[PDB]
């Protein structure tokens, strides 16, 4: 009845997809062999004729190496090999390669799986994309999908968890190009767009979890926790249940402003949890701390157009009414005038689960926050600057015009990043 | 005779009714099986007001539970008193409410109304002398606001003579558990005024106070607040169900409380409210219950009566007492704070009384008030509506269902006209 | 019977249909027994 | 006396007839051995209407089973209630029907009628006072339509004064389980108008909804469809079998329903009807049965009563009750919806009632209405016919059996002249 | 009763027959030695005086090198050696040698074997040819044989499962010549003619079961499966039994247009069955997918003059009633105006049986689709092209004029394809 289709494009998307699809099969007792020893899993699975529970996800990539890992990993007994999609060559950080040339031959395949994965649902909440902007597959291909999606459904909601090219740390050199080219073609198609970044979650691993060896698995674990929190209202009971429909209407004021931030709390190891009682106020305080955010953006330079808090575990709704009151009274937290309102709070009776061999602890309370703050226009300006700093020299351009592109889309996508940016200040 | 049909729209309306149909069910001594197991014939005389005869001597509640997203109705059915409801007295649609008042009242409402009308008429004729209707709304959400008012308009045009109650829970002035709250608040208010007769307004904030200070609860959950609303809703119709030396139908409450066909928003409170400790010190006397019912705290509406003026008022007592006491008490208070009352009404109170007490208690009371102080509620909603409408934020959602901008203008004006009414007779 | 009336409300999946039909058959069997 | 001989043409008519002889064999409490094991004498006073005596105190049905391709006749003989038929009551030929109404009515029909007539005569001579015939067609296939009408014109010219029913299962307006279906429809109807006295029409579609919404059945097999038809087919002859304070012979139903010799296409429905859940709550009164019967869904043929006005109607109750209520219920319904009837007929319902209920129930009903709604059905078929006959598709089969084209045109002119009749007495 | 005479001309004909007569003896339990440890096999067997079951088929060929394999394979105890006809010399891919020189001397022999075989069958449904157009035997002889049949029976129905010269993959150089000549002769003789092709089935084994080494022994198992689901109602029970007469009257609108496509579903391996549920809606979707066809035609280049479905296993007729409606909603699939009808359905309670050592897996559902679509006039048009592409050079013509043919046949064979190609346009 309440079912979501989770897509994982690029390398990072299918990397966190390993964590999320490890958490879920653990949270619901699903064994790696499909089967478990009501509606508790329907959102994420499809019980077969007898016994097995197949996850309703889609792993897509052009690099064969990683999808071939889950093919041999312990979780090969879960996914129907119709879900795992691969490709001979890769995109190699070119937009056209993912978008113009290679993408067009395989979209007819991926879309043929969704039409085979959507009809299985009678109540489809909305798509759930896992992107990684800055590369060829993630940006190039992912953008090519959403167009094929919106022409198909349109009426359906499109949600996206895209990691974003950090300002400081950058493993690529060309990512400003395809990132800008991604943002243009996704905007008129995505309905809401969450954003995150590794560097922030790197610090998050340092300050609170206190680990000096952060690898990609840890970050992917945290994204599993966040999303496990968001979907609890879709797959569990609790006061003030939330669904995607409610979520998107009270969080996107204008069609363009949908780029949003995130945060999680508590983020605590086994020991400091033993020296802690975890009052609902402390958790909702850290949740609004700009350091606990998952993006290197400062919300204290803008105003929260809206916020959405999803709690977890043992919470009673007066405390939420109490804590949010304490916050709306402070001064560091700004809001825009036309919304004296701006909060959509939710509770769930189901506590957060922990993964054996994982990094977090067993806690009875947990809070996640998603805010749409106009201060987000800042990180969009750095990328606005790096493009022109390099597009003047026309560096690396021969690749793009050499793979079925032109200079126009460089200009075209450029203005929308100015047209978007001016809109982020008209709300002031 | 005097049968009452009951509606439950929205999540909260589906939830408070779970209590209202749980409290009543034990008052008349029936079990979750539907079989009566009380002691007195009095439970059986006027049992037909809330229930229907069933095969094997069972009683099912004459209730209707309408809500999109049937996920919540599974809870009540799994609840302790969910086995009494007729499973054909459940209507739902898989799509989420979205709280876009339009889709709740224009697109998705339109799909279910024809089904709901088939259910109401199915049990409207099950009454020998149908007294009136009563609902359970939620102005913030889109289910109760959209569909309920959409249903209300349908009811009124096919049952104009009967009386439509409304136990609507009003958004809060301080906390906002959603964002688009003022929008759906007004668009419902623009429909209540013309198609309602008596509309209580209650708010979780004052519910938190009554639970916090007086009852000394440590953790008010949603059951307790709903446990309170259950009590008042049970106290209102004690005359229609039980003997009374001064009985009180609803229609005589109507004429005795609204002088004008538009000043029909009330304010409520229950009595006695005592923690366990004070219960062994307090003594049950008529003077106790009336000062407490007359305090400005028990008002579950988030308004201060000291800032307005009681046009009319009423009190319903239950428990064997002396009717002179209640006669002079209301005469004393009407004298003392003669500035809170109007002049052009000589006596502006109606003191009803019942012979049958509550289940475990022996005395009790309940207050109703139509004071102009409630005009502060609608002024607060106005500033939130006009500010965002001044910016047209979140508005593409509403126009996304064929709506226009006139409906926002009219709904604003109508509430503006309404608050003006409550000012004329408020001569300070 | 109480399980059959607690399992209801929008049988959506094939497993739900199968379990509800199984309940129907169990009910028929015990009605024949009693 | 009042005995009735039963004919089962086609495959479906042979298959629904299996249940009809399985239900009534249980109503009168006889065993699959043909031996009586009931308890009362009411199982015996009018047993002779459906059966013929046999040696050893056995009862065998006065049934005829005619069908080409004797494959299916082995199924009914294999079922639980096959052993009760005289194996002489089996007419068949090896060649299939081919859905070609011609060969079913021109070539191969002409080869078995000389035999069937030898069998129908053999038990038409087994009745002390034969009331009438009753057949079970299927207007789609070749056997039911082709052979059925050929047999009918033979009986009519041999038993003119008697009455011929027809429980024909009409094609569907939406779904099409054959391809030449409109040809088999129109060519059969052109035989029914002149050679029948009462002709009910019944469709699979409306019978699927009735099984889905009301009964809450997951998978209605054909047994359950045939099960409902069995119920109705029994409901017509409660008066011929059991006593009743107001009995209803079929000859009086025709005169109470057919003001003009050509408007003999009826519309039927059964009551009560409910799932296993709602059966626990619904109470059995005359009001329930008269509101559910007068509903527009229970009409087992796919037509909307609202788009027409009931020329006449009829209702058949069975079970102990108070005959006053049934008198005024149909008086109210005739008074509320005064648009759904005609004016030149003052009282246009008949209220029969029987004294003995069904086997396990306590009350029941059966609805029959000669409403002008059915004219939609013939409107539909007369399009599909004139669609392909405008292109002469599939017409080479029918000209393969000496048929001509005028025979089609005359058949088509017959239906339009019929649907024009339903419009005259439909004055909007 | 209901029996069929299954012929096998050419090498591919008797190759496939080695698989059909494999599935049948397994489907009904017949050991390889003629005897198992009624009407379940009589359709495909003839119980001898004691014990053995001989298959009612004929294996005809001029190349001795392949019939002598069955004469020594494990399937010799089944076949009485008089069935397996042989010949000293072959046709060597010449139509004339198969039709004019050599075939003329052995028809009278085989015509006696059929005569010795048609007599044992009481009710003959029809013949079942397995031609392989593209050789000398299948084309020259088969065409010569059907002339000898229609002059005897004519009214009797002659089916045909004739593989067709593929557009791309072709293992001969003159098959454009003989193929044309065969159709010019079979057309006015056969009355229905299935078409299918190799490469279209090569892909199916690559796309669906994912076997990288398909072999002629693999394709033959799929042609085996197609027929079993077709002839089920001929030898099993279940709703909507379909017979050959009932199969062709509603599928060949015009005498000329009788070539039709084919399909089958589900087609999956063992593992891809354990991650699935295979709803009746899934199978009916893949069945209509132009990729699941066994011919290299694009149905979306034309409409469907008619269609047909033969379900299998556990099915209830409402979902078919429902799923076919869903297909009648999509716009990709078209239908000609004069056919608003057009879905001859069929069910069988007997599941599909899996052959050990086979590539398919066990399932409880299966759908064989057969459709006469006007889009097939394209594969008809290719052979229209290559023939004139070579006949312009008079290439290879010296063989044909030397073997009892002349140029007259080529010209007359040409016009008929043109005249048939305008026919596929006269329907638009
Ligand atoms: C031994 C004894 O007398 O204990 C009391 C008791 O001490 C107090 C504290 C009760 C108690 O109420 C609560 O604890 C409570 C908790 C949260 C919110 C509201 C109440 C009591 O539960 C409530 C209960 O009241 C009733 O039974 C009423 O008839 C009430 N019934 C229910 O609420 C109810 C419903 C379903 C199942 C069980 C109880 C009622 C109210 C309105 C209309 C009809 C009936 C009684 C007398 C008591 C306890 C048990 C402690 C009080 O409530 C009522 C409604 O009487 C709370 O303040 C009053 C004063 C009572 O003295
Ligand atoms: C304890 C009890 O009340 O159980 C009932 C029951 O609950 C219901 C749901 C029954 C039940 O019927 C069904 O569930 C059903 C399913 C598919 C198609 C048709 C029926 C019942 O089977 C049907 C059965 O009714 C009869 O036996 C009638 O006399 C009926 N019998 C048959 O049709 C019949 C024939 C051969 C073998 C078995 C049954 C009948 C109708 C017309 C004329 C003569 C007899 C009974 C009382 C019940 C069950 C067992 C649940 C209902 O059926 C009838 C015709 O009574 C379905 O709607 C009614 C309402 C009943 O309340
Ligand atoms: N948080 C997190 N980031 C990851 C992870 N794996 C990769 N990334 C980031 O993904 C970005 C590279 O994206 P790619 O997937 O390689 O680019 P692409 O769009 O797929 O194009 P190709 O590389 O040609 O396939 C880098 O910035 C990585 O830091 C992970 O496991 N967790
Ligand atoms: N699907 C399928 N096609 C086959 C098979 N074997 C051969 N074919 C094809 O059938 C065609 C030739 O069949 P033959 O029977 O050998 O030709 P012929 O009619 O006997 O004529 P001659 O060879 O001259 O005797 C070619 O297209 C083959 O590819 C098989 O096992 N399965
Ligand atoms: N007294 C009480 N109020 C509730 C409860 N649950 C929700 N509410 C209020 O109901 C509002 C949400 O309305 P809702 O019905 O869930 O959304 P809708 O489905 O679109 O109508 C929120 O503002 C809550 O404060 C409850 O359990 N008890
Ligand atoms: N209620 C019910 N209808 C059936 C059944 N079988 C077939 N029908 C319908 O009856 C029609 C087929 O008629 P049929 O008797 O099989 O062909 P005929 O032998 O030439 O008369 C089709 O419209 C079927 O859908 C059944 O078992 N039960
Ligand atoms: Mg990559
Ligand atoms: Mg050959």
């Amino acid at each position: 009845m309440r079912e979501v289709i989770s897509i994982h494009i690029g390398q990072a998307g299918i990397q966190v997809g390993n964590a999320c699809w490890e958490l879920y099969c653990l949270e619901h007792g699903i064994q790696p062999d499909g089967q478990m020893p009501d509606d508790a899993f329907n959102t994420f699975f499809s019980e077969t004729g007898a016994g097995k529970h197949v996850p309703r996800c889609i792993f897509l990539d052009l690099e064969p190496t990683v999808v071939d890992e889950v093919r041999t990993g312990t979780y090969r007994q879960l996914f129907h090999p119709e879900q795992l999609i691969s490709g001979k060559e890769d995109a190699a950080n070119n937009f056209a390669r993912g978008h113009y040339t290679i993408g067009k031959e395989i979209v007819d395949l991926a879309l043929d799986r969704i039409r085979k994965l959507a009809d299985n649902c009678t109540g489809l909440q909305g798509f759930l994309v896992f992107n990684a902007v800055g590369g060829g597959t993630g940006s190039g291909l992912g953008s090519l999908l959403l167009e094929r999606l919106s022409v198909d459904y349109g009426k359906k909601s499109k949600l996206g968890f895209t990691v974003y090219p950090s300002p400081q740390v950058s493993t690529a050199v060309v990512e400003p190009y395809n990132s800008v080219l991604s943002t243009h073609s996704l905007l008129e198609h995505t309905d809401v767009a969450v954003m995150l970044d590794n560097e922030a979650i790197y610090d998050i691993c340092r300050r609170s979890l206190d680990i000096e060896r952060p690898t990609y698995t840890n970050l992917n674990r945290l994204i599993a926790q966040v999303i496990s929190s968001l979907t609890a209202s879709l797959r569990f009971d609790g006061a003030l249940n939330v669904d995607i429909t409610e979520f998107q209407t009270n969080l996107v004021p204008y069609p363009r402003i949908h780029f949003m931030l995130s945060s999680y709390a508590p983020i605590i190891s086994a020991e400091k949890a033993y020296h802690e009682q975890l009052s609902v106020a402390e958790i909702t305080n850290a949740a609004f701390e700009p350091a606990s955010m998952m993006v290197k953006c400062d919300p204290r330079h803008g105003k929260y157009m809206a916020c959405c808090l999803m709690y977890r575990g043992d919470v009673v709704p007066k405390d939420v009414n109490a804590s949010v009151a304490t916050i709306k009274t402070k001064r560091t937290i700004q809001f825009v005038d036309w919304c004296p309102t701006g909060f959509k709070c939710g509770i769930n009776y189901q506590p957060p689960t922990v993964v054996p061999g994982g990094d977090l602890a067993k806690v009875q309370r947990a809070v996640c926050m998603i805010s749409n703050s106009t201060a987000i226009g800042e990180i969009f300006s750095r990328l606005d600057h790096k493009f022109d700093l390099m597009y003047a020299k026309r560096a690396f351009v021969h690749w793009y015009v050499g793979e079925g592109m032109e200079e126009g889309e460089f200009s075209e996508a450029r203005e929308d990043l100015a047209a978007l940016e001016k809109d982020f200040e008209e709300v002031g | 005779m005097r049968e009452i049909v009951h509606i439950q729209g929205g999540q909260c309306g589906n939830q408070i009714g779970a209590k209202f149909w749980e409290v009543v069910s034990d008052e008349h001594g029936i079990d979750p099986t539907g079989t009566y197991h009380g002691d007195s014939d009095l439970q059986l005389e006027r049992i037909n007001v809330y229930f229907n005869e069933a095969t094997g001597g069972r009683y099912v509640p004459r209730a209707i539970l309408m809500d999109l997203e049937p996920g919540t109705m599974d809870s009540v059915r799994s609840g302790p008193y969910g086995q009494i409801f007729r499973p054909d007295n459940f209507v739902f649609g898989q799509t989420g409410a979205g709280n876009n008042w339009a889709k709740g009242h224009y697109t998705e409402g339109a799909e279910l109304i024809d089904s709901v009308l088939d259910v109401v008429r199915k049990e409207a004729e099950s009454c020998d002398c149908l007294q009136g209707f009563q609902v359970c709304h939620s102005l913030g959400g889109g289910t109760g606001s959209g569909m309920g008012t959409l249903l209300i308009s349908k009811i009124r045009e096919e049952y104009p003579d009967r009386m439509m109650l409304t136990f609507s829970v009003v958004p809060s002035p301080k906390v906002s558990d959603t964002v688009v709250e003022p929008y759906n608040a007004t668009l419902s208010v623009h429909q209540l005024v013309e198609n309602a007769d008596e509309c209580m307004v209650l708010d979780n904030e004052a519910l938190y106070d009554i639970c916090f200070r007086t009852l000394k609860l440590t953790t008010p959950t949603f059951g307790d607040l709903n446990h309170l609303i259950s009590a008042v809703m049970s106290g209102i119709t004690c005359c229609l169900r039980f003997p009374g030396q001064l009985n009180a139908d609803l229609r005589k409450l109507a004429v005795n409380l609204i002088p004008f066909p538009r000043l029909h928003f009330f304010m409520v409170g229950f009595t006695p409210l005592t923690s366990r400790g004070s219960q062994q010190y307090r003594a049950l006397t008529v003077p106790e219950l009336t000062q407490q019912m007359w305090d400005a705290k028990n008002m579950m509406c988030a308004a201060d009566p000291r800032h307005g003026r009681y046009l009319t008022a009423s009190a319903l007592f239950r428990g064997r007492m002396s009717t002179k006491e209640v006669d002079e008490q209301m005469l004393n208070v009407q004298n003392k704070n003669s500035s809170y009352f109007v002049e052009w009404i000589p006596n502006n109170v109606k003191s009803s009384v019942c012979d049958i007490p509550p289940k475990g208690l022996k005395m009790s009371a309940t207050f109703i008030g139509n004071s102009t102080a409630i005009q502060e509620m609608f002024k607060r909603v106005s500033e939130q509506f006009t500010a965002m409408f001044r910016r047209k934020a979140f508005l593409h959602w509403y126009t996304g269902e064929g709506m226009d901008e006139m409906e926002f203008t009219e709904a604003e004006s109508n509430m503006n006209d309404l608050v003006s009414e409550y000012q004329q007779y408020q001569d300070a | 019977n109480t399980a059959y009336q607690g399992l209801s409300l929008s049988v959506d999946s094939a497993v739900k249909k199968g379990r509800k039909e199984a309940m129907e058959r169990e009910l028929a069997e015990i009605e024949r027994d009693i």
